[PDB]
RNA sequence: CUAUCAACUUUCGACGGCUGGGUAUUGGCCAGCCGUGGUGACAACGGGUAAGGGUUAGGGCUCGGAGAAGGAGCCUGAGAAACGGCUACUACAUCCAAGGAAGGGCAGGCGCGCAAAUUACCCAAUCCCGACACGGGGAGGUAGUGACAA
RNA sequence: GUAUAAGCAAUUAUACAGCGAAACUGCGAAUGGCUCAUUAAAUCAGUUAUCGUUUAUUUGAUAGUACCUUACUACAUGGAU
């Protein structure tokens, strides 16, 4: 555990130490033959096995917030932690790598995932009920709450009808799948596959409000954002044309300000009534960024960016303001922050899934209990 | 809450029993490896510092080093871990484990003088333990004794004496087979194999040499039947 | 869950038949390797007869031929260009064997000017096809990809030149 | 752990050898084509009687298979293998009779000291060398090189060195190793390619009687030179 | 048919795909001002 | 799609083409010689090698990307009849561009390594006749 | 010999540079012996390439830290793969200012060298000794891999090539 | 064996070819791309469940799917998806100082209140597994009962 | 292969020596067998192929690979249990 920043210290307790580490086999095979003396104080991990060799995907915590789930690569798989009980509940392999997985109930009981091979999977404790293949392939995953449906975003052009796009929605009282949403993507070649073209032909991004109206928000490959409303099930909305992809989406505690996203790396807070963004930033390089949340440290609002270059901002809004930069040290794909305060579970490339804990955002969650006094330590040598 | 106090360079060990919590109070929310004086123990103690290195909880529980939970906690072992040893191999166990976070509900605590004071525990640093093997291998035998090059380990080794049975016979020495001492046994062993590496080439240099001499012969006569 | 058994498939004469055993450890094909572009990650697989095959799932670098002239070089991978399989791999940039790619140009060019003499990209037997020599101008190669990424632990391939060359543009250009 | 009848009717057990029957262990010849060393003594010679008494004696450095001291009790010696027993100083050699089973012949060590080996195949091996497979597992390295498939080799068995080689011939005479005419020594006559698989060659007796039997059973034994001193 | 694999969406129920989870209905708001909202968008 | 091509023979060099004979008695057509068509499964283009069985038969199904249906009558005793009695068998093999394809003549094919769950044999040489359709029967 | 090499990298990473501060990881990756050729193909052509600024501060202590680890003779195999694989993947990466200061590096002795003067032969140079032949088999077959990777860029470094090569030709035929 | 089974497949791709992934390897085995099929009155497809070969005078002789409380995942090893282990869920059951901990099969007797063949001995021979002449074997033989007969 | 058992049993040149519990290391347990909804040329049997693959153990052969700027050097190898 490390401290990166002077004025608002981040500490990454978990995570990995280098950039290129080497084998597995090799370092044991070191460890085990040579001579060391390491850090045996401050170095240790908060949670018993939590890696998978290869890389990682994403990383959710439940709404009970006492189970952690976490995809990895290699042996394609999912751990499940009981962070109760600190350490791994289970481990179970899949067919492919994930792409994007959900929770379901308050627990982990239920949970699905978007799945490389084009398919949709239901993980229960007891097993996996049967995988449902979709017809085009797929980016996010989103779930209607209020009215039990999945649906999924889907790249290329629709295959008859017209030659909008579409997003796939299946409910989970009726079962089939009712219709793919009709969004427009923007032209393609003619003379292509059913899978879409190369260059073009995405629906990137989907986010609903769980506590306010829920507008099903998409967001589409041309930097075009588009918005439904439930118990209506049609186009309500098409705004902000931007150049770069629409990769992030994300509503506030309130329902009224949005918070979106262009692959250049540039990030533009609207009204949705506003047509001009009430916050704009260009950040980092031209690597495209990937995730954005709001948060509140329990006075004041405050917003996360993610982007591939080792690159989280946590930005003011109120302000707009740049409160802390960290650099990961290696790529990372996903981020969620514990629905307590203070830490930032974030899924990477590297061995070691890592995560960060601010002091000046919230206090240590209600089971690493001493993680404010190993903190406290880190004042103590420093 | 007893502490197994253990002096490592001197090799000795004690159990203390220890009342009085409001003494025993600085302990507490200390990770497993802190150094801590032992001052505010008792007046003997002026002067020392000692670590933790773990120990058990009520109900009889390990103290495993890296973990966060000050409660019991529930870890899956793997098997290079402590606190834990494979009944089989490639065997995970998930098994309870008390935290590194010293508590008040622990039994025992493992703690080992690290820097004395200068006053002297009467039972713990008085004595002496000697190790209980010496060296065996001639390198770690001549690192040990800085010996020279002409100094023969073989009279240089440590001699052990006991006394058989036999209703008091002669005394009995014993010395432990140095490993890595070169004998000219060794050297022939070296020498015989790469005698085989030699000869081995030598004959396939032969036989290769009259394969040649086989393949003229047989092209020359099929050229001539030619 | 994944196997290779064919019990599951319909007849030759197109009936369905129960034929229901187990699956068994013989028909164990193992998942799939989507091979990106990042630090080396390798990871290792022993199979039957304990043979070790290295699944490699991050790449930066490989090896290509230009054996036209008899040179190769190990070189850094940018990102894949094309693929015949699918547009989702275009998408997502996967390694994988037939997979044409850019690479750097700089150790070949390296080789070149020390060889023949002449510089290229900025006598008679020195001499280079005029698309490859807008790709070293650019100073990024179009190569493809045959080592299997999956079943060998390496991206390696040859340089495209000539006739291949041209119709991977062409391509490149649909 | 076969029955004695499931065992194969050419290495003979008699009514009294109990329910079972020892399996060969692995070694140059096949399963079929052996003969194992505790049924070669114990059951053929009668040199032992119990399987201890066959343990302790190949336990000994007593018995030699092929100029080579052989440990273990169920070492395969199928075909052509010299046997030198060195307390009786014979040598034994196992060939077929014209029914079809084992027979042991008994040598001295002018003919005991050379083996004659039917060549398997012939390739180059590792470092671009011309090697050598019989079927007895033997690989010579540097052979002759006019010595082809389905040659026979005289081999020296001290130093392992092709001391002779005959050819396939039609015109000479051979001993049959397989097939529902196995064990027939008569001479070949003719030669039926039939490339695509399974050539033929046709075979005559020293007595007319003619038959077809395949050129992998085929095994030479010489034109009329009958190398090895078959039983009369 | 090009398309057996999933291709077209089969309209068709799924048996153990039947009743997972009840709704919840979770809207912190009366719904008039949401779908006022929804009329009163950039449109209008 | 790829550019296709012959496994291990270099093209673009500023200084041929690889085809073998199967042998069996068979000669490769001219067409497989010079003709720039290319395929892995062709034995005489590929590197698939011909082995094993030989058998003939009549194409029935030329409709199709470069694999036939052939026929295969024989002529099947029953004992309680006991009569013969005709039974047709339908195979597969893959067609070679290099041969001039006819719809009821007499095709050669020999055995190779599977290249799909029906496709398991070569064409080698085909023999221009008159045959009919399915109304035509004969032992082949 | 690579222990007093990690030392002393130890050491100029102890002189606390900016220069040599955002190269660290790299110079210890070059170190360690077990991730040399990806370390090296990580060095250069890779996103974190040598910055031109401080180039000159950073260049001199990574090209000692090469020719260090193209003279070591512990870790090599056998063959040319054995070494000699090694020094041309050093020099085929190396850039030719870089080469000049590399080569003030690698000769020794023989920098300020002079085989011809004003008269032709300089015979009191070559009647005396100043390298033992076994660093000049070194010396020599490292400036025939300089050579083999540079081409034509040799033109700013004759004035010390062919006085370090005529002399140690000279010497050899005098020596036979 | 059957047309009270004449249409079947494309309802887990059905037949191709090309491209790759994975497999030890070939292969629609799987992922993209496009083509249109493939089977059938010479009996497809369905239905019924009643699931032999070789050794030739003869009879004899020899050989012949799914699971280890239940789904799901993983581990070693040349060879297993071992049920040997683990991991989570479910269904049981046991100990306790109530904080906690380990665990799941076969054989025998009764199965009316009235009934009837051993809870036997040894690896002695044949055979098997090991660092190995010596250790270990639930195949194998030896023994006891019988008026059911003969 | 690893013995300093604080284990026995001894002397006629003293690192060790004979026997040798425990322990580390290597091998072994793809069956001997039990239960029950069944498998209707797919298994199975003949008949081929593997130029489409794997293989601990078996026996046979088998591997030429130095120097290559440490030199004002190094020359009885390390650490763990």
């Amino acid at each position: 555990k490390l401290t990166n920043p002077g004025p608002v210290p981040v500490y990454t307790v978990a995570g990995p130490s280098t950039a290129r580490p080497l084998p597995d086999w090799l370092l044991r095979r070191r460890k085990r033959s040579a001579k060391y003396d390491p850090e045996n104080l401050n170095n240790f991990e908060l949670i018993q096995e939590f890696e998978f060799e290869e890389a990682s995907n994403c990383v959710r915590v439940s709404e009970d917030g006492n189970w952690i789930m976490s995809t990895g690569t290699y042996k394609p798989q999912f751990h499940v932690h009981n962070t109760r009980e600190l350490s791994l509940s289970f481990s179970r392999h899949t067919n492919s790598e994930n792409v994007t997985f959900l929770l379901l109930s308050q627990d982990y009981s239920k949970s699905v995932h978007l799945q490389c091979d084009r398919t949709l999977e239901f993980h229960t404790p007891m097993g996996c009920h049967y995988s449902i293949r979709i017809p085009r392939f797929g980016r996010d995953l989103a779930y209607l709450r209020q009215s039990c449906e999945v649906l999924v975003p889907a790249v290329g052009l629709s295959s008859d009808g017209s030659g909008y796009g579409e997003v796939f929605r299946l409910d989970l009282e009726r079962g089939q799948f009712l219709r793919p949403w009709q969004v427009d993507v923007g032209e393609d070649e003619p003379g292509s596959g059913l899978q879409g073209s190369i260059h073009a032909g995405a629906v990137n991004v989907a986010a609903v409000a769980e506590n306010t109206h829920g507008l099903c928000a998409f967001g589409t490959s041309i930097g075009t954002v588009e918005f439904y409303d439930p118990r209506s099930k049609s186009r309500v909305a098409v705004l902000g044309n931007q150049d770069g992809e629409i990769t992030a989406l994300d509503y506030s505690r309130d329902g009224l300000s949005l918070a979106l996203g262009t692959s250049t790396g540039q990030i533009r807070i609207f009204d949705l009534r506003n047509p001009r963004p009430l916050l704009k930033k260009d950040q980092g390089m031209g690597l495209p960024i990937k995730n954005l949340i709001h948060l509140t440290t329990p006075t004041e609002e405050r917003k996360l960016l993610s982007a591939d270059k080792r690159i989280i901002k946590i930005w003011d809004e109120q302000s707009g303001d740049l409160w802390t930069s960290v650099e990961p040290l290696v790529d990372l794909n996903f981020v969620t922050h514990v629905p307590d305060s203070g830490m930032i579970l974030t899924a990477n490339e590297g061995k070691q899934m890592h995560c960060f804990f601010i002091p000046n955002l919230g206090l240590a969650p209600r089971w690493c209990h001493f993680l404010d006094n190993l903190v406290h330590e880190m004042e103590s040598e420093k | 809450m007893k502490l197994n106090i253990s002096h490592p360079a001197n090799g000795s060990q004690k159990l203390i029993e220890v009342e009085d919590e409001r003494k025993l109070r600085h302990f507490y929310d200390k990770r497993m490896g802190a150094e801590v004086a032992g001052d505010p123990l008792g007046p003997e103690w002026k002067g020392y510092i000692l670590r933790i290195t773990g120990g058990n909880d009520k109900q009889g529980f390990p103290m495993k080093q890296g973990v966060i939970a000050p409660n019991r906690v529930r870890l899956l072992l793997s098997e290079g871990h402590s606190c834990y040893r494979p009944r089989r191999d490639g065997e995970r166990k998930r098994k309870s484990v008390r935290g590194c976070i010293v508590g008040p509900d622990l039994s025992v605590l493992a703690l080992s003088i690290v820097k004395q004071g200068e006053q002297d525990i009467p039972g713990l640093t008085d004595v002496v333990h000697p190790k209980r093997l010496g060296p065996k291998r001639a390198t770690k035998i001549r690192r040990f004794f800085s010996l020279s090059k002409d100094d023969d380990v073989r009279k240089y080794v440590i001699r052990r004496e006991v006394q058989p049975k036999g209703e008091g016979k002669k005394p009995y020495t014993k010395a432990p087979r140095i490993q890595r001492l070169v004998t000219p046994q060794r050297l022939q062993h070296k020498r015989h194999r790469i005698a085989l590496k030699r000869r081995q080439q030598e004959k396939v240099k032969e036989e290769a040499a009259e394969y040649a001499q086989i393949l003229a012969k047989r092209v020359a006569e099929a050229k001539a039947q030619k | 869950g994944i196997s290779r058994d064919s019990r599951h498939k319909r007849s030759h004469t197109g009936a369905k038949r129960a034929f229901y055993r187990k699956k068994r450890a013989f028909e164990l094909g193992r998942q799939p390797a989507n091979t990106r572009i990042g630090p080396k990650r390798i990871h290792i697989v022993r199979t039957r007869g304990g043979n070790h095959k290295y699944r490699a799932l991050r790449l930066d670098s490989g090896n290509f031929a230009w054996g036209s002239e008899g040179c190769t070089r190990k070189t850094r991978i940018i990102g894949v260009v094309y693929h015949p399989s699918n547009n989702e791999l275009v998408r997502t940039n996967t390694l994988t064997k037939s997979a044409v790619v850019q690479i750097d140009a700089a150790p070949f060019r390296q080789w070149y000017e020390a060889h023949y003499g002449q510089p290229l990209g900025r006598a008679a037997h020195g001499k280079v096809d005029p698309a490859l020599e807008k790709q070293f101008e650019a100073g990024r190669l179009y190569a493809i990809i045959s080592s299997r990424p999956g079943q060998s632990g390496r991206a390696d391939g040859y340089i495209l030149e000539g006739e291949e060359l041209a119709f991977y543009q062409r391509k490149l250009h649909k | 752990h076969q029955k004695r009848l499931s065992a194969p009717s050419h290495w003979l057990l008699d009514k009294l050898s109990g329910a079972y029957a020892p399996r060969p262990s692995t070694g140059p010849h096949k399963l079929r084509d052996c003969m194992p060393l505790i049924v070669f003594v114990r059951n053929r010679l009668k040199y032992a009687l119990n399987y201890r008494e066959t343990k302790a004696i190949m336990m000994q450095r007593l018995v030699k298979v092929d100029g080579k001291v052989r440990t273990d009790i169920t070492y395969p010696a199928g075909f052509m293998d010299v046997i030198t027993i060195e307390k009786t100083g014979e040598n034994f050699r196992l060939i077929y009779d014209t029914k079809g089973r084992f027979t042991v012949h008994r040598i001295t060590d002018e003919e005991a000291k050379y083996k004659l080996g039917k060549v398997k195949r012939v390739q180059l091996g590792r470092g671009g060398v011309p090697f050598l497979v019989t079927h007895d597992a033997r690989t010579i390295r540097y052979p002759d090189p006019l010595i082809k498939v389905n040659d026979t080799v005289k081999i020296d068995l001290e130093t392992g060195k092709i001391t002779d080689f005959i050819k396939f011939d039609t015109g000479a005479l051979a001993m049959i190793t397989g097939g529902r005419n196995m064990g027939r020594v008569g001479v070949i006559t003719h030669r039926e390619r039939h490339d695509g698989g399974f050539g033929i060659v046709h075979l005559k007796d020293a007595l007319d009687n003619t038959f077809a039997t395949r050129e992998s059973n085929v095994f030479v034994i010489g034109s009329e030179k009958p190398w090895i001193s078959l039983p009369k | 048919r090009r398309a057996s694999k999933g291709r077209k969406l089969r309209y068709t129920v799924h048996e153990k795909l039947q009743n997972f989870m009840a709704p919840e209905d979770r809207r912190s708001w009366e719904e008039h001002a949401i779908d006022r909202l929804f009329g009163t968008l950039f449109g209008q | 799609r790829a550019f296709l091509k012959q496994p291990h023979i270099f093209l673009n060099s500023k200084v041929r083409r690889w085809y073998k004979d199967v042998g069996l008695g068979f000669k490769t057509p001219k067409t497989a010689i010079e003709g720039h068509y290319i395929d892995k499964k062709c034995p005489f283009t590929g590197m698939v090698s011909i082995r094993g069985r030989i058998l003939t038969g009549r194409v029935v199904s030329t409709k199709m990307h470069r694999t036939i249906i052939i026929r295969r009558e024989y002529l099947h005793y029953i004992p309680k009849y006991n009569r013969y009695e005709k039974r047709h068998k339908n195979l597969a093999a893959h067609v070679s561009p290099a041969f001039r394809v006819e719809e009821g003549d007499m095709v050669v094919v020999g055995q190779c390594r599977p290249l799909s769950k029906t496709v398991r044999f070569n064409v080698l040489r085909v023999l221009p006749r008159t045959g009919k359709s399915v109304k035509k029967f004969q032992k082949f | 010999d690579i222990e007093l090499q990690k030392l002393a990298l130890k050491a100029i990473l102890t002189w606390k540079s900016e220069g040599i501060k955002p190269y660290q990881e790299h110079l210890e990756y070059l170190l360690d012996e077990a991730r040399f050729k990806n370390e090296l193909t990580v060095l250069f052509q890779g996103d974190n390439k040598i910055l031109p600024e401080h180039r000159s501060e950073v260049i001199p202590v990574l090209l000692h830290l090469l020719y260090g680890r193209a003279i070591s003779r512990k870790g090599a195999a056998s063959g040319r793969h054995g070494l000699h694989a090694t020094r041309l993947a050093i020099i085929r990466q190396l850039d030719v200012e870089d080469m000049g200061s590399f080569l003030d590096i690698g000769l020794g002795p023989l920098r300020a060298i002079r085989v011809v003067d004003e008269q032709g032969v300089r015979e009191s140079v070559f009647a005396h000794e100043p390298l033992p032949p076994r660093k000049q088999v070194g010396l020599l077959n490292m400036l025939e891999a300089v050579i083999n990777e540079l081409g034509t860029s040799v033109e700013p470094y004759m004035d010390a090539l062919v006085n370090s090569v005529l002399y140690c030709l000279v010497n050899a035929c005098r020596k036979l």
